This record gives C-alpha cells, structure tokens and sequence, in this order.
C-alpha cells in the first residue's frame, strides 16, 4: 500500500517514522481523516537548516497542490495543511509530560468557551482509564473568531537605518530567546520555515540564499513595553557580546511570546540587510512567536530586506495583521530579491 | 482601496482617446497595474499592464502598436493612450491593481470601468 497517517490519533511516533522514511526523490503519503482523504507528495526541504539550541530540526514540504508542510526535531512534530482555507495544525511531542503541557498550554485560553465551539478551534488527540494526548489539533482562524481576542498590529514597526551564485549563500539568521521568555519548539520552528519561504517564493530566491536558523538565550530582556525602545537596546546588546564578534553580517531576531505595547507584534530595522554590505548587526529586529500569529517573522524579514508596509489586506505586508504569508507586491518583491543578489536578466 | 477611470466616451474610427485611472491609496507603488476591457456577450480581455515603477510594460498583441500604458507614481495614476481606434475596440474600459508581477499577476481592486464607443 501508499503510506497513510490517521489524523484521528496521529502521534508524535506516526510523524516520525514516515518523514524520516523520506528518500531524496520523495515520498507519497496520505493523509487520512474520516472520508476526507488527500494525498500529499512529501519531500526533503533543503532550503533551510535549524537548531533549536543545538537540536537539530528539519523541514519538509508537499507539491503546492498539497498546500502542506512538516517540522521534525527529536522532541516534536508538526503538520500543518489548509482545508477550506483555512491553517491547521497537528501539534506532537514526543515525550508525554511535555505533551500534555502543550495541550494545556492550547485549552486555557478556552476555558470560559462552549465545549460544542471549542471542537472546531482546539482539540485533543488520544491514543487508541484516563486518556493519553498523543497530539492536539488547532485551526488558528476559528480559534481567533471564538476568543474573539483584541486584533494585534505593526503599526510603526520599522525605523530608518541605522551572475546567478555558482551556490546559494548561506544567511544565518541568528535567533536569541530574550531572557526570562518561555519558548515553545514547535512555534518557532514555525515561524522560521514561514519566514524563510515567503523569501524563496520571491524570484527564484533559493538560488541565491539558503537560510540558516540558530536559536540560543541572550542576558538582553527588553527594558520596557516599548517595541522601538527594545529593538535599540537589542541592537546595542549584540555590540556589546564579544561572543558575536565576526559576525556582524548576519540577521538577528530578538524573540518572545507576548506582544510589545500597543499590541506590537515585532520590529525591525527597515533594509539593513545587502549581501554586499550587511555590517555592524544592523540587520536585527524583534519578534512575537505564538501560533495565534502566523507570519510575524517573515513579515519582519521582509522588512529587514526591504519590503514596505501594502494597503492590500491579503498582503503579508499589510500594516495590521492578517495571517497571510506571501509577497503580493511587485515592488516589494524587486527589492527583496535586489538585496539578495538577484537581477531580472537572471529570470526566476 | 479605490480606483477611477476617465477620459471615455464617443470617438469616430481612427481617433484618440487617453484614459486615465486615479488610485486613492497609500501604497500605489507597491502594485503593478492593467487596463482591461470587455465588450458586452465578450469575455473581459487584458489590454495592457505595467511594472510597478512603470518602466516595464505588456500588450495585448490586438492592440500593440496602436496603445500606450504609462502610470504616474508622481501622481498615482495610471494611463491609456488610445491611437487609430478601430470599431472592434468599443468596450467598457477597466483599470485594476494587481497582485504579483506585471507579467503573471492578477487583477485585484477593479475601478468602475468607462465607456468607449468607436463609431463608423
Ligand atoms: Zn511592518
């Protein structure tokens, strides 16, 4: 038979070993829920490497038809595709403690809502006399209409600075867990396979960068609410390190749960990274890395390169926040793609 | 978002007529743009569209030659000149914002379209 995971107890051991079977040519995989039935062509993404604090973790991705992706350390494992449009995401970790304190993590927020609407939003996974959580399934667009949160934004979330390759450049984009901030794995993974795709959709961009994320903790916490505030203290802390030193070409994201003031999700220096002139960590910014707000590092990204804020709402660079993870502006897209080397005599 | 066009109406074969279509919004730059047209019974037809710096251009190949188009960042305003106007390009004229690049994009904030009528 083709392979097949139930999405009706998929744990962190089905994802596991079907993506590590995963062969250099690819893989079919259905994904089998009750009558639902698609089936995806999984591959390797070779695009982008990630620790996690030096645990290695690895991205795969289906054909764009499948309009579907995976994330794989040793601790977790996602899946997340669109059905009717909308993101969902299959949530695994592989040890059960650690599990079930992801799946209390996700019910909280629910705890006041109607069990019937909580279903469609949020739900736990059991394996086939208390239950045990083997995955949680959450839609983040219901999850948003039934808690009905305040809207977030980046209003103001960017300050004015300060051939084809034979080989992608490698673009370590060094993330830094502010001090005190509790991280969670899947979530960041998350928010970097985003922020790294929504970059190589843009003019045959892989061809130019293969992003490479790191995660460690920094002693910098911000010093108040303030977004702007933080980032040029972030900046100046990334001056200070002698840890960093020799690497002042690279990109840098300061990174926590919570939003800044003013429901802030993140900031950046606006077009501080050229792979000809990235000096002295100007290509630094600040970043949100809760589920709820897909896309809040790759809209950073963009602007770390260069992309303007859009007065389209489907737009990843729309200045309130959307959800929606990809280019739609032409300019943008020109000068993203100029900062990583790219000309339009090279095509896409 | 929303977009105006003008400089239609009535104009006898072999004429000229300049459209221009206004764009009231922040971020007029960010997009490429298109005219487009559709005759009534007639599927809607791309006639031209244009870089987002207005420095690169695309032609329907019935019009090629004989259309202009041209966008005022300046202003945020796109045109199209209209030379040697044959019958067959009678039609509700529309601008559009589009997503994407001006070669393989989509159309996506519509104006309300103006009326060109080529007489005989
Ligand atoms: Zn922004």
């Amino acid at each position: 038979v083709t392979a097949s995971i139930d999405l009706q107890s998929v744990s962190y051991t089905d994802l596991a070993t079907q993506l590590n079977d995963v062969s250099d040519f690819g893989k079919m995989i259905i994904l089998k829920d009750n009558g639902f039935n698609r089936q995806v062509h999984v591959s390797m993404d070779k695009r982008t490497k990630i620790q996690l604090d030096n645990e290695n973790v690895r991205l795969f991705n289906g054909r764009d038809k499948d309009s579907t992706s995976f994330i794989l350390g040793d601790e977790f494992a996602v899946l997340r595709f669109y059905r009717n449009g909308e993101s969902i995401s299959y949530i695994a970790y592989k040890e059960a403690q650690m599990m079930n304190e992801i799946a209390e993590f996700y019910a909280a927020p629910f705890k006041k809502t109607r069990a019937i609407n909580e279903k469609e939003a949020f739900e736990c996974i059991y394996d086939s006399a208390g239950k045990d959580i083997v995955s949680v399934k959450i839609n983040i667009d219901k999850a948003k209409k039934i808690l009905n949160l305040p809207e977030c934004d980046y209003i103001n979330d960017y300050i004015k600075t300060p051939a084809v390759p034979s080989e992608p450049k490698t673009v370590y984009v060094i993330c830094l867990r502010e001090n005190g901030s509790t991280i969670y794995p899947n979530e960041v993974s998350a928010q970097m396979q985003d922020a790294a795709n929504s970059v190589y959709a843009v003019h045959g961009l892989k061809r130019y960068v293969n992003f490479h994320f790191v995660l460690y903790t920094t002693e910098y916490s911000c010093p108040s609410g303030d977004a702007k505030e933080g980032l040029e203290g972030f900046t100046a802390s990334l001056k200070s390190n002698p840890k960093a030193e020799g690497y002042d070409d690279q990109i840098y994201f300061l990174i926590r749960w919570g939003t800044w003031d003013n429901k802030i999700l993140g900031m950046s220096w606006f077009n501080s990274y050229n792979v000809n002139t990235a000096s002295d960590f100007e290509a630094s910014g600040m970043s949100t890395t809760q589920l709820m707000y897909p896309g809040v590092m790759a809209h950073e990204l963009g602007h770390i390169l260069g992309a303007e804020h859009t007065d389209n709402s489907k737009d990843l660079m729309y200045a309130t926040f959307t959800g929606y993870l990809s280019h739609l502006s032409e300019k943008n897209m020109d000068i993203i793609a100029k900062n990583l080397g790219w000309e339009a005599a090279d095509g896409d | 978002v929303q977009l105006q066009e003008s400089g239609g109406g009535l104009v006898q074969a072999g004429g000229s007529l300049r459209l221009s279509c206004t764009y009231s919004g922040q971020t007029f730059s960010a997009w490429a743009m298109g005219w487009f047209r559709q005759a009534p019974g007639k599927e809607r037809e791309t006639v031209a569209t244009i870089n987002w710096n207005g420095e690169r251009t695309q032609y329907a190949d019935a019009v090629k030659g004989r259309f202009t188009i041209s966008r005022d960042n300046a202003k945020d305003t796109v045109y199209l000149e209209m030379n040697s106007l044959k019958p067959e390009d009678t039609a509700v004229y529309y601008c559009a914002s589009m997503m994407g690049t001006y070669y393989s994009g989509s159309p996506k904030n519509w104006g309300q379209g103006t009326q060109v009528t080529v007489s005989s």
